């Protein structure tokens, strides 16, 4: 019947053709205030207050529309009392929990109309976030755009104790979220003026999520005792950076962590790097799956855990193009078992170590499966010992230092 | 008669489209207006004062609120959970019932044109770039 | 298969397969001419004699 | 002659809805070939052709069973019966016959509406790599050879990629023979 | 009423996505050939393509049968919205019971694919609803040789994996993913069976 009264509130508003007289219809809203006392039958209930608060909200909107031809600061000091009373009425024992966040943001928009006071929206991260990547992509842009100037303007860097992050970390997360949710072309002033502060304040402990800049792969080739290592092509989202980016291929028992670099000046789209890698592990084995981290360290580890179990199987096999390595052969032997290891030597010299690996201890150079490490060795001879010997395994880790 | 925003909300409360049909206006000036109204109109579907019954093949229209001189009108079709909310400005309403049924056939056009591109049998299934940028080039055809 | 390496033939391979080896050659960066020569050599040594 | 008998077969034939089915079915089995190949589009035409062949070769005996027709020889008669009592019986539509060649050979098959690409919007990556209704070239190539002709069909343009119409330029290349029932004594 | 096209081209389309399924799995790219305008297309037809499934390796057959329910899934979850625009009254999306949507499907989907009801429905009250039809429409016209009836049921068993996908699609239109099996279940006078989960 209040809905029928809302139909009555839809009635005279249908028959309104004078905005000075319709403010007297706002006095009919005062008569709805004389219905607001005439709808009350008790003190408090959930559904009673939920039915009660909406007519007061419509009267508050009519009172806001009453000042359309403009009490100097009395409106901007006093409307928050009725707004907080309406939010307290609609905070009564029902799941109407987007009225609370929108009413708190409506109070925060008038707090920013004053001096840049103590914040409630920026207070709690999630609260201020309000499902940034779950709600929409417009309301939270302004709900972060006010909070960015609120945390920037107040100039006191002791944050709230939901989590004491009393630094530029919360404003850097706000800058990253606002740059992620922006338009591409028009956000240069939004990018630079909040990317400049984290250069000077490099807290620089950030673990981002990489939705701004994307990546894609290609084939893998060789280099001068080095791996060309999957000459990737990246996208672009902002002006520039300087990152020592590295990918991470990882097999079923190790992690290559190849495709590294030192410097980058990525500004243009289809970035199309080369990512030359030393330290080519696993003898360039074919089962190196892509953990696909691509941790582009633009003064922060802006990683991307692009993981699956798709078995696309980045192979990236080896090549022998007159580069220094080491081999294993056991020719010119006597009547007992041995081994030998010759290296295609070069100028710079460093160490290597060989280890046996089986279910039992099959080979035994010492009493146990030893190392026999050496520096600047061309060819030598290593013996073995007794087991059920047909074919054992080996691993010859060679820190050669021909590269870095 | 000519709306000022349309909006479609999925099975969850995630918005599929919050679309303004007078797109790049002189009074663009924010998109917050016609957005916080949709965010409160999802909350007005579990308000107990209004209720949508569950017996008929043709789901029903409602007149939920008015704010900013913009009236909203909402449907919950009950089967694919589709919460569809529209707005008009206040003095374009005449108060009659022929425009009310014209609003109902505005709904029966826009429900049809969403379920057509829900059944476009070449898209990958999701809320990608393709579905929104097909919905806008059909709504620019409907609303000039 | 060395049982007919000294009976009217030499280099006659036994019953292995070649589609998995061709898939491994395709999954690396092998060129079309090198894969042509290697597939021609494995095709000749699918059944041969010397 | 024919168009009376076409509606006469449209009074004793089993029917169902052409919207909400069959555009769904053909679009689902082209979405499978879109995702099965894994987003490549110049191959799905050469699988839909090879599927339409096999669906046309068995359709032709049903179409000769419904209406008692002789073996057509010239391209007056095939072009008359395709526009009047093949597509009218099976798909409720009718084409029209333009772009006629010299020496009575190669014509076009402009389709007015199309209940295979009906209410379909085609994505931007296949503006120049896909033919949508290329089960129709399958049914024409695998159906016209089974009345002992030999033809060639191809789409020329489509409404989805291009403002011009959906037309199939069917070419007579040769007419096959009947074979004599032994090699020899 | 509605615009209509003929059933005999649709049923013959509906019979043969299983040669399409083996021509999409076996052909990843005695077989024959044909030509078009300076091209060729390598062809294999249906009698020599369902019979590659009687000689199927077990991971290959089970890789095929996911695709048939994927086809059925796409046509079901595309079909349900247009059947909602047909009428589909008095049921909801979360849908706390199950018999009111099993009353929906036999009266409202299976009439629009096959022209009649699922004429039997058995109610295990913990959520296993048996849907039995006696004469299923596309398998009206398939038979093997002169009394070789044992070796044709296992031959024709891919053809029931379209209404696995149909009832997966019209229930993923109403929320979730379920588990489905099929039976044959012959009649009592002049069969098929589907569960729910």
């Amino acid at each position: 019947a209040f809905q029928l009264i809302k139909n009555f509130i839809e009635s005279i508003s249908i028959e309104y053709r004078k905005s000075v007289r319709l403010l007297e219809f706002k006095h009919y809203f005062i008569t709805s205030m004389l219905s607001y006392f005439e709808f009350e039958n008790v003190s408090n209930p959930l559904l009673c207050e939920i039915k009660a608060e909406l007519l007061m909200l419509k009267r508050d909107n009519w009172v806001q529309g009453v000042m359309a031809t403009s009490e100097t600061v009395f409106q901007e000091n006093f409307l928050t009392l009725t707004k907080e009373i309406l939010s307290l009425f609609n905070k009564c024992e029902g799941k109407r929990q987007r009225i609370v966040d929108i009413l708190s943001i409506e109070i925060g928009l008038l707090y920013y109309q004053g001096k840049k006071y103590e914040e409630a929206v920026s207070l709690f991260l999630s609260c201020y976030e309000y499902y940034t990547q779950t709600n929409k992509n417009s309301i939270g842009l302004k709900i972060l755009q006010v909070f960015i100037d609120s945390l920037s303007h107040c100039p006191k860097l002791d944050v709230l104790q939901i989590d004491g992050e009393s630094v530029s970390a919360s404003a850097v997360l706000t800058n990253a979220f606002l740059n992620i949710l922006k338009l591409c072309k028009d956000n240069d002033s939004k990018e630079i003026w909040w990317k400049k502060f984290m250069d000077l304040q490099m807290k620089v402990h950030l673990a981002r999520a990489n939705v701004s800049a994307i990546e894609v792969n290609l084939k893998s080739y060789g280099f001068p005792e080095d791996i060309s290592t999957k000459t990737m092509r990246l996208s672009l989202k902002n002006m520039g950076g300087d990152v020592i980016v590295f990918g991470a291929s990882d097999f079923l028992l190790k992690k290559g962590e190849n495709k590294l670099i030192l410097e980058c000046r990525d500004i243009m789209y289809g970035e199309f790097s080369l990512l030359s890698f030393e330290i080519i592990v696993e003898g360039i084995t074919f089962v190196k799956e892509f953990p696909e981290n691509q941790d582009e360290f633009i003064v922060v580890p802006e990683i991307y855990c692009k993981e699956s179990t798709k078995v696309l199987v980045k192979q990236a096999h080896n090549l022998n193009l007159g580069e220094y390595a080491l081999e294993l052969k056991s020719v010119q032997s006597d009547a007992l078992e041995s081994l030998q290891v010759e290296v295609e030597v070069q100028k710079n010299i460093g160490n290597m170590k060989n280890l046996p690996v089986s279910f039992s201890m099959d080979e035994i150079q010492a009493r146990k499966r030893y190392n026999t490490p050496f520096e600047n060795v061309r060819l030598e001879y290593y013996l073995l010992d007794q087991i059920t010997a047909f074919d054992l395994i080996i691993k010859t880790s060679f820190t050669k230092k021909n590269d870095q | 008669l000519r709306p000022c925003f349309v909006s479609l909300i999925d099975e969850s409360d995630k918005p599929i489209l919050i679309y303004v049909p007078n797109e790049a206006e002189n009074e663009m000036n924010d998109v917050l207006k016609y957005n916080v109204l949709s965010n409160i109109s999802l909350d007005y579907f579990e308000s107990a004062l209004v209720e949508w019954h569950s017996l008929d093949s043709k789901p029903l229209l409602k007149s939920i609120f008015q704010l900013e001189g913009v009236s909203v009108f909402a449907m919950l079709i009950k089967q694919t959970g589709l919460k569809i909310v529209i707005g008009f400005e206040q003095k374009s309403l005449s108060g009659a019932d022929d425009e009310f049924e014209a609003i109902n056939q505005i709904f029966e056009t826009v429900r049809k044109i969403y379920i057509r591109v829900k059944c476009n049998p070449l898209l990958v299934s999701g809320d990608e770039k393709s579905i929104i940028k097909s919905l806008e080039r059909k709504f620019d055809e409907l609303f000039i | 298969y060395d049982y007919d390496a000294f009976k009217e033939n030499r280099i006659i391979r036994l019953l292995k397969t070649s589609i998995d080896l061709n898939k491994t050659k395709s999954k690396i960066r092998n060129l079309c001419i090198e894969k042509a020569v290697l597939d021609k050599i494995l095709i000749c040594l699918n059944k041969v004699s010397r | 002659s024919l168009k009376a008998m076409g509606e006469e077969i449209w009074k004793n034939k089993t029917e169902k809805i052409n919207t909400e089915l069959f555009t769904l079915t053909y679009g689902s089995i082209v979405a499978q070939l879109c995702q099965d190949y894994e987003r490549d589009f110049n191959k799905v035409n050469d699988h839909l052709y090879s599927m339409g062949y096999n669906i046309g070769c068995r359709l032709i005996e049903d179409f000769l069973a419904r209406t008692a027709l002789p073996r057509c020889e010239n391209l007056v008669k095939t072009s008359e019966v395709l526009s009047k009592c093949a597509f009218k019986i099976f798909l409720n539509i009718t084409p029209n016959i333009t772009n006629w060649s010299h020496n009575k050979d190669t014509f076009s098959l402009i389709l007015d509406e199309n209940p295979l690409a009906d209410f379909v919007e085609l994505p931007m990556d296949a503006m120049k790599s896909l033919w949508y209704s290329n089960i129709l070239c399958g049914v024409l190539k695998g159906s016209l050879e089974m009345v002992q002709l030999d033809c060639d069909v191809w789409f020329v343009s489509d409404i989805l990629r291009g403002d011009s119409q959906t037309e199939i330029k069917v070419k007579l290349n040769r007419i096959l023979k009947d074979e004599i029932p032994i090699g020899e004594d | 009423s509605l615009p209509k096209v003929s059933q005999s081209v649709y049923q013959m389309l509906l019979n043969e996505m299983v040669p399409l399924a083996m021509g999409i799995e076996r052909q990843i790219s005695i077989k024959r050939l044909k030509i078009e305008e300076h091209h060729t297309v390598d062809i294999i037809r249906s009698h020599n393509l369902i019979h590659e499934l009687y000689k199927a390796d077990e991971e290959e057959k089970e890789k095929v049968l996911a695709r048939l329910r994927n086809i059925g899934f796409q046509i079901g979850l595309k079909l349900s919205e247009l059947l909602i625009f047909s009428n589909n009254p008095n049921l909801k999306f979360k849908e706390m019971d199950l018999l009111l949507i099993m009353k929906f499907i036999c009266r409202d989907v299976w009439k629009q694919i096959f022209g009649k009801q699922i004429d039997n429905l058995k109610t295990n009250h913990r959520g296993t609803f048996y849907l039995l039809d006696y004469d299923y429409r596309p398998i009206q016209s398939f038979s093997l040789e002169e009394d070789a009836k044992n070796e044709e049921l296992k031959m024709i068993e891919p053809f029931l994996e379209i209404p696995v996908g149909i009832i997966r699609g019209v229930l993923s239109s109403l929320g979730y993913s379920s588990e489905e099996v099929i039976c044959l279940a012959s009649f009592i006078d002049r069969g098929v069976s589907f569960h729910v989960q």
